[PDB]
């Protein structure tokens, strides 16, 4: 019998209860997006990492849902290196801030895809 | 102005025990007749009934520094002891007048009667009267209309009142109960009633008794050309349930609902009659559960108390006694707490029950209601106790006629009528009661009917309650 | 069939007296102690209660045959004589179910206690139990919270909860009561207490209280760190003002207001007990004027009675008594009455005062309550009689100590889980208790200088309710 | 897009035992569920207000519970809070307090609550941002057998309209009866704007849905890990999956419970993502996750060999 | 007194038949007509009737400790055979009366008739009778006026 | 007259004013639990110590009574020991935070027992 831990176990939605993703684990996430003709977007936050509720307690309502965009979303977008490409960018630009990978469905107006890209250092 | 803190039990007579103090006029005042466990001196009983049920405790206590308590605290101001009697003394006891809520009947008996009847201390203990001080009446607003208005709305003029209580207590339908109405009323009496356990049930539910009652009385009305009145019980279990009741009959247009302010409580009681002085309607008490508290002379709280809660909570009538009838009441004690139900003022008279002078400073007044075990040989004299405000409720009376309840109901109008007559001519009621209900019989059938069935029944026990 | 209509009266006992009758399962059931006048037999005495409490009356009424009495009436289905007295007798009567209106206690006592007491053929009477069916039980709400929800909002477990009532009763300012709450609360008591009498006054009024006693509950349980009520009064004279106070606490977001029931009254209480219900807060019940009912043996209603219709009517915390303190209590009648508000289900006990096995098909319990006369050295004794749910209540005994409040508080606190600790560690309360709290104050300043100012105080006067 | 959760299906749990569990203790089985990563957790269809816990407590301690995991998860959590009930009045009064909580989700039985109840709370979660959770009990009374009733596509067509946020689609491979291809036709109802008439799937008509919002299918019953990688497959990202006796039984407790169930769907994720077939690379994908996780490694000893095969009373 | 935990499938059989059991008058009854699928013994599916009404699921959890599951469970307190049939049996459960929530028949109908009849280890099932307790009864207003008022 | 402190005087409810608890005293109690046949359960909180309230002000409403469970409720202990060892395991792998023992009675459904059985150090 094994204690989940209370502390410090912060999580990141999806497979962030998985092993941390390898390089190659995080290309074939984006060629999967590719695939699937979705849109790839990056996203970073630096200042709040988690979601909260400063401004109402309404049903539905939440803070730190939205993130910052980092350039705009690549459409058009053919090749899985650009989204590495950028990720790479938006990290030595933003260090410190969380960054995440985000995929979009034109036809469902959903994001398809969302998994955290980058951990800034204590996370 | 300031003594120091030191913790401790003290005696209760060394700060509320204060035979010099002059009664402000405007404490309350309360006539409490304890009886101390032995070895209790007479003194620490009145005062200790005094403290516990103003802002004493048993050991001193820091925080009374900070108020000026010689303000705030009851008195134990006069001891008598009562003759006859060990161990017995009427306690009089002052209340500054800070220390009650305005406009509730609730709020001054939880001071009052909240702890003290159940102190080691005292063997029994029985609250006999209240003096009410006239700043205070004015706080509330009363009965919701009150003898005269009432007079005045029904066109009854000259006579008591006459009711009839609905029987079987429990278990007829609301199609019965008014066909039950109808035929009480047509026969010329002025009301019909709920009993007081009639609220809504599984073989009766309210609202079609409403109904019913209300086709019944308005037929009774248009054959007689008399206006006509049914209580309506609002008792209920919430006052959400009791307003809903209220608001149907005011729909409805009836004269008169009715509540039991015991069993249904003063707070609910007082909600009630701030809706029926808004919306024009009647209300008639009934005093259920009075006799648990009221009974015995040793312990409890003597029904003047609660006749006087009542006419500052709010009710146009309030059941009253007999004498005569099956319940107990004891001549001289219910003249007394008639006229302070009646009337403007009522000067002290320890002979009738009266232990102080009470004043209503135009609190209008309640008519008394006399119900139980009452039949038409009991007219003459029901007349001659309560004189012509009061109303005369025959259940029994009524519905156990032979030929049925239209002939009861003018067997019963028909011996008032001969009795207010009579009476009006010059005639002892008491002495010739029974030659006024004869002559009458031998133009009235109705009458010699009601007569000949009753002519045996009397109710003649020892009481447990005289002066 | 029917039987002809024969006017006239005929004895309760020819159709109300039913020694041949089975109970059903569905019937409310009355224990009554009758005290017939002389030359009444007690058939007929035991008769007429049954009869003028659900359908009968004092003459024969043609409605009768309308109905089916003989399935609304309620029965005298036993007749037993009292142990060492001549003339008093132990009535048992059962009610239908139909008689009663659902979720209604005064519907209950409007027609059980009405109109009976009252009778002149009565010298005396009492009701000391009532058995409740299951099926009435399930039509009513109960307590809004009771024993499991409370201790689980309030996160306490282990041990009786603490409380105080501030003093003096009357009399002191808003913020000075207020300043007495947190210097309570800091000390480890549970609760502080609005005292029963404290309404709305002159001297203190309701809003003003409600808000400083907020300010003071939450600056005490963020130093404690322990979770912290004050119970305000919502005691009214309407129940419009009633729910004013109930609403203005549900803003405050504090745990627990309170309603003294029976000068409220039921119907007040039942609305007000829906209201908490409705908005999470914790009610606890005061029993003001009970001992106006209950306090005699030969007259009244018994508190069993009174504590039944509380859990019904609905009520986390009721008093209880202490036994051992100033106002009186009676072990073995207090003991089967506390299991009646706290359990499931209770044997019929003669021994502890239970007439009948009454069950609550799942009724939460109501938190049992003592308060008054009670300190420190009390402390063993209370947490053996009453165990771990109930909720002890120091007002005299936290505001009497010599440092103050805080320390009066601490002082109480330590008595307890220190009791709590050697009822753990298996030392019996009763034999040791003073052994007990003696080791206490050697290592507690506070409760020492409360152990000394009150050694000598204690309450032993006889008793005047006895089994 | 209200939840922030993209990319998978949600994770769900009914807490057990069905009735008897006090508020409180509904409470702490609510926060250890939710802090082993499920997305929510449910008050069971018979749970309203009760004997043995009344609602108002337990929305108010199950409202304590999910904040306290969402605090330490860093990820929104919802607990389901009955709005059953005897009368339209009471159904309103809990769908009121929830609003007052907060909370992101209340849920209705629409067929024993009934239609009339079920569109007016529709409507109220609609005015106040409340998700609405549709449980089809009794449904099964009206369409487990082929010559009577009416078929459950009727009835979700019919929850579609009347509104709700999720209605319960079906396992196929748990202990209720659900036929995959029926199962995958009334899904494509519940989801799309437009279906094909497919008699092999019991779609007898083209439908077109003019842009109503589509309805999250719910998978329950019966369900544990090993079952994941064909819920995954069968019903898609878009689903919620709601482990009841998969959480709340695993030796553990609740926590690791959840946390293999969390384990167990991403792993399947990542493995659809990276191209494997997750009907016939399941039980590797599973077993490969249990090597780095011992949560996982623990549910799956004890639901190894559990399945439910029995022939079904209406296939096509 | 407390058992210990252990998680994994135990029968439904084991916790929730009970033909020993004697029916309490606050108890609601129902009669099922059970059709068990082949090689259901009718034991097993009236137990699994009573447990997926009530208070059980299909694998052991450890939250059971925590209540009194004896004092809430439902059971199956007897099965009879139906004439002419075979694996068709009538099916008589008890559940206690703190499960049901007072004045809704929605309530009533959602832990009874909830569930069960979807149920795979089952071929068909009927509900025919319900006994409600009198103590429920009261907890229900019952039609508006009835047929005395309306006439 | 002695005034009480104002700081640092936070309190951990029945038994907390007592004087702090030897090993034996800690023994006895879990003894009193057991023999009473009351079932032994073990709760840890490191961030929130004492009750605040967060995301509500309603009536009954606290944050904070909810604190994390260690492992499972021990039903079928019938050994004191295997209580005491499974605070000793809690220690080890949370001395950061406060545990408590506590005990559940099935008839009533109420934990018939709580009180603090190990503090962080400043507390
Ligand atoms: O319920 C009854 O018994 C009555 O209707 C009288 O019945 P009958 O008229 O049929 O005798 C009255 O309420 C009692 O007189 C109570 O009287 P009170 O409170 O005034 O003493
Ligand atoms: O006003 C009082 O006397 C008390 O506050 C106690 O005073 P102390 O705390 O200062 O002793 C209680 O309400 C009484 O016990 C009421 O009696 P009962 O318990 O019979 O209802
Ligand atoms: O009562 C139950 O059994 C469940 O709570 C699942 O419990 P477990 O998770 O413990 O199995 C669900 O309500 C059913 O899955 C609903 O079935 P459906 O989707 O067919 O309506
Ligand atoms: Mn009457
Ligand atoms: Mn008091
Ligand atoms: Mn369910």
């Amino acid at each position: 019998m094994q204690v989940w831990p209370i502390l410090n176990l912060k999580k990141y939605e999806t497979l962030s209860y998985l092993p941390p993703l390898t390089t190659d684990q995080l290309a074939r996430q984006v060629d999967y997006l590719l695939n699937n003709k979705w849109v790839p977007c990056l996203e970073f936050e630096t200042d709040h990492g988690f979601v909260y509720r400063e401004h109402h307690n309404s049903p539905g309502y939440y803070d730190g849902r939205y993130w910052t965009m980092w350039k705009l979303p690549m459409f058009g977008c053919t090749d899985p290196a650009q989204v590495l490409n950028e990720l790479e960018e938006c990290k030595k630009e933003y260090p410190n801030a969380f960054i995440r990978i985000i995929g979009f469905d034109s036809n469902r107006e959903v994001q398809c895809i969302s998994f955290i890209a980058y951990k800034p250092a204590g996370y | 102005a300031s003594v120091e803190f030191k913790a401790g039990v003290k005696d209760y007579k060394l700060t509320y025990y204060t035979p010099e103090y002059e009664t402000l006029d405007t404490d309350i005042l309360a006539a409490f007749r304890v009886s101390p466990q032995p070895g209790v001196p007479p003194e620490e009983a009145g005062a200790a009934v005094a403290a516990e049920s103003s802002t004493g405790t048993w050991t001193t206590v820091w925080t009374d520094g900070l108020t000026n308590l010689d303000r705030y605290k009851g008195r134990c101001y006069h001891i008598e002891p009562v003759a006859g009697e060990e161990n017995q003394y009427i306690c009089y006891v002052a209340y500054p007048l800070d220390l009650f809520e305005e406009g509730s009947v609730t709020n001054m008996f939880t001071s009052i009667v909240g702890n003290v009847f159940g102190f080691k201390a005292l063997r029994a203990l029985r609250l006999e009267d209240l003096r009410i001080p006239v700043a205070y009446v004015k706080t509330f607003q009363g009965p919701p209309h009150g003898i005269q208005v009432e007079r005045d709305k029904l066109n009854k003029y000259g006579r008591p009142l006459l009711g009839c209580t609905i029987k079987p207590k429990l278990g007829l339908s609301a199609k019965n109960y008014g066909r039950a109405v109808y035929e009480c009323l047509r026969g010329g009496l002025d009301f019909t009633k709920d009993d007081e356990n009639v609220n809504s049930q599984p073989f009766m539910r309210w609202r079609d008794r409403f109904l019913f009652c209300a086709e019944a009385l308005y037929k009774a009305q248009a054959e007689t050309g008399e206006i006509k009145g049914h209580y309506l019980n609002a008792t209920a279990g919430t006052c959400e349930d009791m307003m809903k009741r209220a608001v149907f009959a005011r729909e409805l247009g009836v004269p008169i609902v009715m509540h039991d302010y015991l069993t249904g409580g003063f707070t609910a009681n007082t909600t009630l009659s701030h809706y029926c002085r808004d919306n024009g309607l009647l209300l008639h008490i009934h005093r259920a559960m009075h006799a648990v508290i009221d009974r015995q002379k040793n312990h409890g709280m003597h029904f003047r108390v609660l006749a006087k809660a009542l006419r500052l909570s709010g009710g146009d009538h309030i059941h009253s006694g007999t004498v005569v009838g099956k319940l107990e009441g004891e001549r001289d004690i219910t003249l007394g707490f008639v006229d302070l139900l009646r009337d403007d003022y009522t000067e002290k008279d320890r002979s009738r029950g009266i232990y102080f002078t009470q004043s209503w400073v135009s609190t209008p007044g309640v008519l008394p209601v006399a119900s139980g075990g009452i039949h038409v040989w009991h007219m003459p004299a029901l007349t001659e106790i309560f004189g012509d405000d009061s109303v005369l409720q025959f259940g029994g009376g009524t519905l156990g006629h032979p030929w049925g309840n239209a002939p009861g109901a003018v067997a019963n109008r028909v011996a008032l009528e001969a009795c207010v007559q009579a009476r009006n001519e010059g005639r002892d009621l008491a002495r010739e009661g029974n030659t006024i209900i004869r002559e009458a019989t031998k133009w009235s059938p109705e009458l010699a009917a009601a007569c000949e069935v009753w002519k045996e029944i009397k109710f003649e026990f020892p009481a447990m309650d005289t002066v």
